[PDB]
Order: structure tokens, then C-alpha cells, then sequence
RNA sequence: GAGUGUGACAGUCACUUAGAUGUACGCCAAAAGACCGGAACAUGUCCCUGAGUACCGUGCGUUGGAUAUCGUGCGUGAAU
RNA sequence: CAUGGAGCCAAUGAACCCGGGAUUUCCGAAUGGGACCUCUCCGUAGUGAUCAUUCAUGAUCGGGAACGCUCCGAAUUGAAACAUCUCAGUAGGAGCGGGAAAAGAAAUCAAUUGAGAUGCCGUAAGUAACGGCGAGUGAAACCGGCACAGUUCAAACCGAA
């Protein structure tokens, strides 16, 4: 069975749900974490310095 | 017949009622300057990122 | 001489293995090992040390004994490219001293309080013990106290976490003035961490 | 002018304010039911002014500690 | 006579401008009152003045810091 | 936004602006419990966790463009290779935290005899110093300015004053 279009017919599920906290469809249904805002992992909002460039 | 909870169906309902044309009177009022909006879609396309 | 009894406590703890404090140490370390990470105690073990460090027998002043492991920065060997100078980590102790680690763990256990100071109270082959003095800035007794009501200011919150205690300033290279403090005062971060 | 002003609401009694609030709720029910059939209202601004009068009555009640 | 608007280029059409006015809550704030109190000297087999601290040994990091940077891991460890 | 129809409001002073209030669904620090369920379960109607106090009460939590402090910490790159070095305490990480933060009243700097808290700027100076003494890295004091500010404990003596 080809790794291309044939295996893409099994895409009848999800790995990420809608996030309560931020509204992004980034809540991992297995790890119970939002990969966008960090909901379900931290009480704070997920932010990294590498999300932008070094400001210089 | 997928099974939605109350909130998932509410978000689907909002997506459905957003998929309407701009009213004709709005087009008249704006002098043909507002004739569309970015939430138009078709059900058989790239699906909703809602549910 | 007419010396206060605090002087006698100080003398007993000057060379503890040569005084009665050695037997107290043998009996106390069993109890202290039985305890956890951060233990509150009614009175300081060394009253003179606590009093010279700012302890007072009043409401809003808390003394806690903290347990910290020995040795340096328990470090993982990198699993990617390093240049043989950054590959080795076994001999790399940290830049954070054990006393300041104890102070910060005490601060973590007591979110509403501020660390005042701490002192050494014991150690064995696996642990060191420090007693940390903490102040309640929102207690009216502390608010009235004019020798302590500075701790109610907005810049005094998170003292131990920003290196503002005596141990923290020792760790920042600001325990002395003059030569050797070119890259330490007014802050480590102010000179690109080249001091320390 | 409007259905009833702030001075009118403050002049009434507690029972009078409650009665007028109930009547305004009834009028809003009737007007919204008429629009349920799709048909245009007989008075398009009447619905909005009824709603704002209801809000004004509720605010006067809350100020007067009735609700 | 900064400028912008006004059916084409505006000191004098409009808003402005220059210059004066006013302003609730606030903020600073001088006179004048209430309060703990301050500063010198003489005398000295008198008392007190911060400890696992300062220092040192050894390892490592860091530093321009070089046998002479700072840190901190282990060990050792005072004086009054 | 956004002069279309039809109405509504406004001289009982609206619109608008300034100040002060009210309302303020659910999720969210989210905090009665549970969330592939932004809802759901018990309803005893909800002080979730960690703490201070006499146990009336109180504190902390999340957010904020950058700045600030503490700690952890690469490699590309340069050296025309490369390992010390450099890149660089950079990038990135963790914690704390305010309108600023940190520092701060010498167990200092000087030099033959002086000055007199700290910070920031100028200069010293690419100097001293380090360095396959290669490439490179790299001060401080003195001095001139901005702004100026000094103090509180522990102890001796008294002993709840
Ligand atoms: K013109
Ligand atoms: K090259
Ligand atoms: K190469
Ligand atoms: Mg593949
Ligand atoms: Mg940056
Ligand atoms: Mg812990
Ligand atoms: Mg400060
Ligand atoms: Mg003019
Ligand atoms: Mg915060
Ligand atoms: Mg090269
Ligand atoms: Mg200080
Ligand atoms: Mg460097
Ligand atoms: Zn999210």
C-alpha cells in the first residue's frame, strides 16, 4: 500500500482538538496539552523567545 | 451520524449561519463597496476547523 | 567578663565537633534525615546566629530547616556536538551555592513570605542543612516594625530568587569592594555574566 | 417621545415598576413572535426601544435595591 | 503669514493659529501648629562589636586577571 | 466600519466627549468535581493548591512591547584545516520582578603625606592583562560630568518599661 494517496484515506480521526483556553485546534488528545498556548500543561501561556528572531 | 456535544454543535451552527451572502441592502448602503466577506465557504471543500 | 548567653551559643558552634554540639549533632541528624525537604521549627537551633541575621521573637517571622543534597550541579552529558571543552560535565559544579539553593527551596514552600537570611546548621555525607528565616510582609506586627517594614516594599518581593540575600550577594561577587569586582557590581547580568 | 423616561420609572412604585416590566416583556414577546414568521415588523424601531426601556427599568430597580 | 478643509492656488469662508480663559476627582504644596529627640569632653587589669565565617588546600567553571579575577564542589578552618 | 428601506430616539437636552456607576453568559490564573466534552456532574450553594496569624482574616497564582535581576547554557562561524581559543556567557532555557530594576554608604581606592556610598556618561584605551603569545579577547583606578543622602540592626547596659 503506497505511502501517498492510498494511506491518506485513513484520515478519519484527529490528534488535536479545539482548545478551551485559546480556541486553537492544538489540544493534543493524547498528551492532554495544547501545543499552541500550553493549556493542560501550565497555568501560564506558552511563549518562547525563538517564536521571533533575536531582536538585533 | 458523528456525535457532537452541545458546544461542538453550537460551533457548527455558527459556522453554518456565517455561510450566508452579504445582504443586498448592505451592498446598496455601501454603494457596492462591501459585496462579500471572508467566511464564505462550501461544505464540500477544505473542511471546518471548528468541531 | 560579662558576656551574653548568645556568646556561649556562638562559642559552642565555633568548633562544633569539639563541643557538646557533636553529640547533639549525632542525635539530631537522625531526626533531620527522617524529615523532608522544608521543615518549620518553633525556635532556631542557633539562636545567636538567627538573631544576628535579623530573627526576632514576634509574629510574622518564621524559621525553617531546609535539606539540600551535596556536591555540584548534577549534569547530563550532551548527546549532540560539543568541542571537547563543553563535552565534560562531571567536574562542573554550578555557580549556585548550596545555601542559596536551600534559601530558594524555602521560598518556594512559602509563597506569601520573604527570605531574610539563612545559616548553616549541619551536614553529613549526603546532605547539608540550613535554617532559613522568613518574614511575613502582610502581618501587621511586621508592618509596624520599623526595622523590618522595608520588606513590605514592592522591590523586596522575590528576594532570594533575585540574589538579594547575603548568600545571593556572596554568589554574585558583591561580598567585597574594589579590585576583583570590576565585572560583578552592580550586577552579574550588567557585564554579560563575565564576572563569576 | 419614548415609552417611559427615567423620571417616570423613579416616580412609580415597586409594584408599578414590576407591572410595567412585565408588560414590556409581553410586548417584546409579541413582537419577536411576529418576526418569527419572517415577516417584517409593523414598527421596526419598536423592538429595540422596548429592549432599551426594559434595560432602563432593570437598572432603576437595581439602583433602588429591588433586584 | 503653522496648517487642514471648502467645487482650482485662502492670513481675512470654516476649523484653527498667536494669545488668553475655565475645569470635578486628583497630585504637589509653602506659612503656622503636635510629637520621639541632639551634641561635646574627662577617667579605664572594665564590658560589647556578626563562624563552619574570613583564610588556606585541592578540583572545576569564569575572567584581562597574569604564581596577582570572581564563583563554588570537596576538605580544612581562626582571632577578638 | 457602512447616507439602503422602514421606523425609533432627541428641547423631559439626545448623539458626542470627560468623570463615575450598573449589567457583565461559558471557558480562561480558573479555583466544588470532571473535560478528544468551551460544556457537564453533584448539588450539602462550593476557602483549588501552598502558606502567615490569635485561627476574625490575609497573602501568593495569570497577564504586560521591551527594559531589570538570578540561575542553566550550544553550534554554525573566525583562526582561510583544527583541538586551547573564537563565535560567546551569544542563541536558547528556567525562576523572580517593578514602573523602573540592580547597586549603594569601604575590612575601598591610592601612594611616599591623598581621597571619601552607589549608579550612569566621557576618558584612560585597543593601554595594562590574557592568548596554538596565533587569530583574537580585553579592564580598572586617577581624572571631567549627570545626580547627590544617609542610615537601620546583632551585642554590651536596662529587663516587659
Ligand atoms: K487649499
Ligand atoms: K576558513
Ligand atoms: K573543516
Ligand atoms: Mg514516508
Ligand atoms: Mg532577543
Ligand atoms: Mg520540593
Ligand atoms: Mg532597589
Ligand atoms: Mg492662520
Ligand atoms: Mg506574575
Ligand atoms: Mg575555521
Ligand atoms: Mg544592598
Ligand atoms: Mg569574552
Ligand atoms: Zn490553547
Amino acid at each position: 500500500m503506497s505511502k501517498g494517496t492510498s494511506s491518506m484515506g485513513k484520515r478519519q480521526k484527529r490528534t488535536h482538538a479545539k482548545c478551551r483556553r485559546c480556541g486553537s485546534v492544538s489540544f493534543n488528545v493524547h498528551t492532554k496539552q495544547c501545543t499552541s498556548c500550553g493549556f493542560g500543561k501550565t497555568s501560564r501561556m506558552r511563549t518562547y523567545k525563538w517564536q521571533a528572531k533575536c531582536k538585533y | 451520524m458523528s456525535h457532537n456535544m452541545k458546544g461542538q454543535k453550537k460551533r457548527l451552527a455558527k459556522a453554518h449561519k456565517q455561510n450566508t451572502r452579504v445582504p443586498v441592502w448592505v451592498i446598496v448602503k455601501t454603494n457596492r463597496k462591501v459585496v462579500s466577506h471572508p467566511r464564505r465557504r462550501h461544505w464540500r471543500r477544505r473542511s471546518l476547523d471548528v468541531k | 567578663m560579662v558576656k551574653s548567653f548568645y556568646g556561649y551559643v556562638r562559642d559552642a558552634w565555633k568548633n562544633p565537633d569539639e563541643t557538646y554540639v557533636n553529640e547533639l549533632r549525632w542525635e539530631r541528624l537522625q531526626v533531620w534525615r527522617k524529615q523532608g525537604s522544608v521543615t518549620r521549627i518553633e525556635r532556631p537551633t542557633r539562636i545567636d546566629r538567627a538573631r544576628s541575621l535579623g530573627y526576632k521573637a514576634k509574629q510574622g517571622i518564621v524559621v525553617v530547616r531546609v535539606n539540600v543534597r551535596r556536591g555540584g550541579l548534577g549534569h547530563v552529558r550532551p548527546n549532540r556536538g560539543r568541542r571537547t571543552q563543553k563535552m565534560g560535565k562531571n567536574k562542573v559544579s554550578g555557580g549556585m551555592s548550596i545555601q542559596r539553593i536551600a534559601e530558594v527551596r524555602a521560598d518556594r514552600r512559602y509563597p506569601n513570605l520573604e527570605v531574610l537570611n539563612s545559616y548553616w546548621v549541619g551536614e553529613d555525607g549526603k546532605h547539608k542543612w540550613f535554617e532559613v528565616i522568613l518574614v511575613d510582609p502582610h502581618h501587621p506586627v511586621i508592618k509596624s516594625d520599623k526595622n523590618l517594614n522595608w520588606v513590605c516594599d514592592p522591590s523586596s518581593r522575590g528576594r532570594a530568587t533575585r540574589g538579594k540575600t547575603s548568600a545571593g550577594r556572596k554568589g554574585r561577587g558583591m561580598a567585597t569592594r574594589g579590585k576583583g569586582t570590576e565585572k560583578t557590581r552592580p550586577s552579574i547580568r550588567a557585564y554579560k555574566s563575565r564576572g563569576k | 417621545m419614548a415609552i417611559l423616561r427615567t423620571s417616570e420609572i423613579r416616580t412609580m412604585t415597586i409594584e408599578e415598576r414590576a407591572d410595567e416590566l412585565e408588560n414590556l416583556n409581553n410586548e417584546l414577546v409579541r413582537e419577536r413572535a411576529l418576526t418569527s414568521a419572517g415577516g417584517a415588523p409593523e414598527n421596526p424601531g419598536r423592538i429595540g426601544e422596548i429592549r432599551r426601556t426594559i434595560a432602563r427599568i432593570k437598572t432603576i430597580q437595581h439602583e433602588l435595591n429591588e433586584i
